[PDB]
RNA sequence: AGAUAC
């Protein structure tokens, strides 16, 4: 009644698979069909009692590996149905167990990520008697314990867990939960400090109803005769309240939505208007002076671990192995860009490069960079995963400089010192060029070689849009033809190491052989991995990412393996730490996406502002989506709530 | 360094004095400060041993991120940085640490509208039609929900009418009822809270102070998803729905709305003096109904609650011609069909009638009514119930919806209903049939069905099939060529609402004809109803 | 929603 974790990562969605839908959010599932024509992509489940459900893939809350609409099929009924009963019957223990240990795990400085599978783990091996004697170090024992490995997991502690964490999300426990989409499963879940968040709202809760909610009539009296100051140093806590809403960090408690609505309510100019995030906004504009990175999973600093870690990164100052081969007298990138890779060596930067003597990651840096598991880019902002200190020094640009740096394959540290000065359009513009020319012919070849024997292989305080060239080919191609050759290295030499991963069916092919937008809601994704998968987008090979080790962690993890190994060290890290890293690393890789999506619409319908049953459409603008699919004025838009 | 010492005593001094601010739970932070100094203490007098293991050791992110306090000497000791300001500070940050872990070890439903905060974050608008029966309320509302772009009645006959009108006017609304299926037109029960319209009605609305009915009349006005709530009924549900729109935020304007013609009661009654027109009002008491029924045709010249729907419609007919000239109605009366009906004769007034239940009931002769008595103490009694004022419910019945119960699961709504008790304009449920029928695996269906309906154990006996037939993941019941009947259609029904529920019960067209069956041998019956089990 | 640069 257990099953391994890595069957997700070794299969795709598929019959057999036992989910939980976001529709039928409180019922499991079970993948009953494959997405029917090129003109409807969406799967159907059937019900422990027996009725379908159609949704798109991105429905799919977690995943269970498996172990025509005939109505007469028992399988499922009782499949699902045993899970689900076990599941809820274990569940108010569950919730006791969640109150607890988030009382441990939860850290009163801000906002702590934490892998969902592993606490499902350590909910499953808790047992309450023994939670209360030998206490706390019983406890952090089973945390240990938790992580210590088989690997395999319980699905009806998970479904219970899942549960559990909603509902207490309902309290401000927990964050929201987030889901991979490649994988199909909860990668991560915040824990929201107990000071701050709990007990922070129960007592606005409280302080907002008493005297018949006479705070809130008496501020709205306030922002009705428009004397803001007394606002500013008495009701500061409801600007942090509207704020968090904005944010998106409460969105989901109803209690606070329905606390809100009467605000808004009580207030005259907004009276009977529409309760959205954008309206909280708004609304805080009107009474605050000069809010997507107030997000609590956005780990901006504004936050006090953010806050405290950036206060490290401000804070820092960085025995070059003689070994290392000098490249002599032998870059394609922005004006505006900040750290310049193309390899750069920050492994070198940290101990841990070379010292085999102190198990596990000890430098702080080091820890605080991999928990920012790449560097965070946004229009609104930056947070680089290593501090400017280290970039500063470590960047590739005339300067000695540090390194790691029909057609064939031969498949049989550094120093580099002269840097011409150039960019991506430079590079595009027209001796040393010759051997440039012999390198972007050299690069068609490479993406014709990958084209044709690995049959390999969207655009567009002041906002501006914009929306792939023969630099960018050279580029592109060198990469991937980089990290393919390092995959290999690492697999012939044993390392482990983080990697990179019907008639619709037909159709898809013949589209591949404008208008990608039918093929789109037939998606693959990308997933990091702890064992070597192929990359069938690039071609029929691992991939394996070393290219961008100052703005990618994994890149900079493989950076300390192959330094470690190369002077034939014991390696840095074996398979069961790099499974762990690697789940944290899909977490804020999927997160950072997340907000990276969400960013872009809010600025592009706030540009618009300023300037298949499925009802979505899109612009010519790519990130503004609100029967014949794919064929070629709106009510209202509200940018922060993602409304079209 | 005895310096330090003195250092640490200063420091120590100035954290009490960042340790005497406010009293809400000023205990924790005592507390973290005598584990602290206790920490010290061992610290030092531990170091016996480990002293110079402890000097030997430096810090760098932990001197501004206080992580691990387990051991803070050593550390104030080897600190170098590049005065006091440092030994304070930091201490004063381990201190704080010490409260993030001892400020959080062993350290330990009134309000319904918060129930659908989706409709709590919209303009909602109530448009309350109140008046008599009779009075054009009804017909204002339903034109401004056809030309939008759903219908909740009480009754599966009303929302047939409603059906009925729209599809002779050319327009598709589908049907959902408990037992039908095909804008949209429903029961108040069947109504879909999550579905954003643009228009609702709520008919009958007077029915929220049903004790045992009315918590989906309030429900739906709470939380339904439109853009405009009207809300048809009489005027004795305006003060609530004003303090319930209080709750909400949510503006109303209220229509009011006088019968459309004169009602009168008449001084004395004279059975010789029944008359075609007559309606005599015998309630859900279907032995007097039926002996007396029976008696006044064995003389010169029937609608009750537990009759079918379309055997209803065929007497309502019926009685429209003459081949049919009195009628003996119920309270079923009050709503439904339309009838013509010159005159009510109340056969009686075991509890006393409410004055709102006889003004509904004789509110039906509607342009001059006549109401009368059998007995001159009823006529009397009437006339007072009559002439009696808009008496004004006091509060709202409520129910727990699905989604909050199975929250408070995380018998037990004896509790809950208890702890609802335990807001003051708000009522519990009667829910007796309720528990009843929870005298009665899967939980959520269990709350799903304990609202599914029978009597009072022939009932009770086909239920139990019911849930044996759930476990296990249809016919045991024969007529060919009448308490039987009715319990019979009842059955036949109870298995169209499962069916209806749960496609996966198939019998379907086949057992439509199946209830045509028991209604025409009941009808039939009826009509040549030589007895009557009273 | 795939890929390189950032």
């Amino acid at each position: 009644l257990s099953f391994d974790p890595a069957e997700l990562l070794r299969t795709s969605l598929n019959v057999g698979d036992i989910v939980l839908l976001k529709q039928c959010t409180s019922e499991l599932t079970m993948c009953v069909n494959l997405p029917q024509s090129t003109t409807d992509p969406r799967y159907t489940f059937a019900k422990k009692d027996g009725t379908l459900v159609y949704a798109m893939k991105n429905s799919v809350i977690l995943r269970i590996p498996k172990d025509p609409v005939l109505t007469r099929q028992l399988i499922v009924s009782f499949t699902l149905a045993t899970f689900t009963k076990f599941a809820w019957t274990q569940l108010p223990i569950v919730l006791k167990k969640l109150e607890l240990i988030h009382r441990y795990l939860q850290d009163s400085r801000g906002s702590k990520h934490v892998n969902f599978m592993s606490l499902v783990r350590i909910i499953k091996n808790l047992n309450i008697k023994e939670a209360t004697i030998n206490g706390d170090a019983y406890v952090r024992k089973v945390i240990d314990e938790s992580m210590s490995v088989n690997k395999s997991i319980d699905p009806t502690t998970l479904l219970a867990t899942y549960w559990g964490v909603r509902e207490q999300q309902q309290n401000n426990l927990w964050g929201s939960v987030y889901t991979n989409t490649a994988l199909l499963s909860p990668t991560t879940v915040a824990v929201l400090p107990l000071k701050k968040a709990h007990l922070f709202y129960q007592e606005v809760i409280t302080r907002l109803e008493s005297n018949d909610y006479q705070e809130i009539k008496a501020f709205a009296k306030l922002v009705n005769d428009k004397d803001y100051h007394s606002i500013a140093k008495r009701y500061d806590y409801i600007r942090t309240l509207l704020n968090d809403y904005a944010a998106g960090n409460i969105e989901e408690n109803a209690v606070l939505t329905t606390i809100i609505s009467k605000i808004f309510r009580h207030i005259d100019m907004y009276r009977d208007q529409d309760v959205t995030r954008s309206l909280c906004g708004k609304l805080l504009v009107e009474i605050s002076p000069q809010f997507i990175l107030g997000n609590w999973d956005l780990n901006i600093p504004k936050s006090g671990i953010s806050s405290v870690e950036q206060k490290l990164y401000d804070t820092a100052m960085p025995v070059s192995d003689t070994d290392r081969y000098d490249f002599g007298d032998m870059c394609i990138d922005s004006e505006d860009a900040h750290e310049i890779n193309d390899i750069a060596d920050p492994a070198g930067l940290f101990p841990e490069s070379f010292d085999y003597t102190k198990s596990g990651i000890s430098d702080d840096v080091l820890r605080v960079s991999l928990k920012r598991a790449f560097t965070t880019y946004l229009p609104d902002l930056v947070v680089p995963m290593l501090p400017k200190s280290f970039c500063n020094r470590a960047d590739l640009g005339d300067r000695k400089t540090e390194t790691i740096s029909g057609l064939h394959v031969d498949y049989d540290l550094g120093i580099v010192s002269n840097f011409p000065k150039v960019t991506y359009d430079k590079v595009d513009s027209i001796k040393q060029k010759k051997q440039l020319e012999l390198l972007h012919t050299l690069a068609t070849k490479l993406l014709h070689k990958r084209i044709h024997d690995d049959n390999a292989v969207f655009n567009k305080c002041i906002p501006t849009f914009y929306d792939q060239t023969k630099s960018t080919l050279l580029v592109s191609e060198f990469m991937i033809l980089t990290n393919k050759l390092c995959a290999a290295f690492f697999q012939e030499n044993k390392i482990p190491g983080v990697y990179r991963c019907n008639q619709a069916k037909a159709q898809f092919e013949l589209l591949k052989e404008k208008d990608i937008t039918k093929i789109s809601s037939q998606l693959s994704s990308s997933f990091y991995s702890p064992f070597p998968l192929p990359h069938k987008m690039i071609g029929n090979t691992a991939y394996l990412t070393v290219t961008s080790p100052m703005r990618r962690g994994p890149d900079l993890i493989n950076h300390l393996q192959l330094h470690r190994f190369l002077k034939k060290l014991p390696l840095c890290f074996k398979q069961e730490y790099l499974d762990q890293y690697v789940w944290s690393f899909q977490a804020r890789a999927d997160i950072l996406k997340i907000f990276q999506r969400h960013s872009s619409t809010y600025w592009t319908l706030k540009h618009l502002e300023q300037s298949n049953g499925t009802v979505n459409c899109l612009f010519p603008y790519s990130y503004a989506r609100g029967p014949r699919i794919g064929d070629t004025k709106v009510e209202s838009i509200h940018p922060l709530d993602g409304i079209l | 360094e005895f310096k330090k010492n003195l250092e640490n005593a200063l420091a120590h001094v100035y954290s009490t004095q960042i340790e005497n601010s406010a009293p809400d739970q000023v205990e924790f932070r005592k507390v973290a400060w005598l584990r602290l100094k206790d920490m010290l203490y061992n610290q030092l007098l531990d170091k016996n041993l480990p002293a110079k293991i402890n000097g030997y050791d430096p810090g760098l992110m932990e001197t501004i991120s206080p992580t691990q306090p387990q051991h803070i000497i050593p550390h104030l000791v080897k600190m170098n940085k590049i005065k006091y300001e440092q030994f304070q500070y930091l201490l004063s940050s381990y201190y704080d640490c010490i409260l993030n872990q001892e400020i959080i070890p062993s350290m330990l439903f009134s309000n319904p509208a918060e129930w659908f905060p989706e409709a709590r974050k919209i303009r909602r608008h109530i448009i309350m039609h109140v008046g008599p029966t009779n009075s054009g309320k009804t017909f204002r509302s339903l034109q401004k929900l056809k030309a939008a772009d759903y219908y909740a009645g009480p009754l599966r006959l009303l929302a047939r009418e409603v059906y009925e009108k729209f599809k002779h006017e050319n327009v598709r609304c589908n049907l959902l009822t408990g037992e039908e299926v095909i804008l949209t037109s429903g029961t108040i029960e069947m109504i879909p809270l999550n579905q954003n319209f643009d228009v609702v009605v709520l008919d009958e609305i007077q029915m929220m102070a049903d004790l045992d009915r009315g918590w989906a009349w309030t429900n739906a006005l709470l939380g339904a998803k439109a853009k405009e709530v009207h809300c048809c009924g009489e005027a004795s549900t305006i003060p609530l729905i004003k303090k319930i729109v209080e709750m909400t935020g949510d503006k109303l304007t209220i229509n009011e709305y006088e019968r459309m013609g004169k009602l009168v009661v008449e001084e004395e009654a004279l059975y010789h003096s029944l008359k075609k027109g007559d309606c005599v009002v015998a309630f859900s008491k279907k032995a007097i109904l039926d002996l007396k029924l029976e008696i006044e045709k064995k003389t010169e010249l029937v609608i009750y609650g537990s009759l079918p729907p379309e055997t209803r419609v065929k007497q309502a007919n019926l009685f429209n011609s003459g081949e049919f000239d009195i009628l003996i109605a119920s309270d079923a009366i009050g709503m439904g069909l339309n009838l013509s009906i010159d005159r009510v004769v109340f056969t009686t007034s075991m509890v006393d009638m409410t004055s709102s239940a006889i003004k509904q009931i004789g509110g039906r002769a509607g342009p001059v009514g006549y109401i009368t008595a059998v007995k001159p103490n009823v006529l009397k009694a009437v006339r007072e119930a009559i002439n009696a004022p808009i008496e004004y419910l006091t509060s709202a019945t409520t129910w727990p919806t699905d989604e909050i119960c199975t929250h408070v699961m995380t018998t037990l709504l004896e509790t809950i209903a208890a702890d609802i008790e335990q807001n003051k304009l708000f009522q519990i449920c009667d829910l007796k049939a309720r528990m009843s029928a929870i005298e009665i695996i899967t939980f959520s269906d269990k709350l799903r069905l304990s609202n599914a309906p029978l009597k009072d154990p022939l009932v009770k006996a086909a239920f139990k099939k019911f849930c044996d037939t759930i476990a296990r993941g249809s016919y045991r019941p024969f007529d060919i060529l009448l308490e039987e009947y009715e319990a019979l259609y009842n059955i036949i029904m109870l298995f169209f609402w499962l069916s209806n529920r749960y496609p996966n019960f198939i019998d379907q067209e086949s057992a439509s004809e199946l209830k045509n069956f028991c209604e025409m041998i009941i009808f039939e019956k009826i009509d040549h109803l030589k007895r009557n089990p009273y």
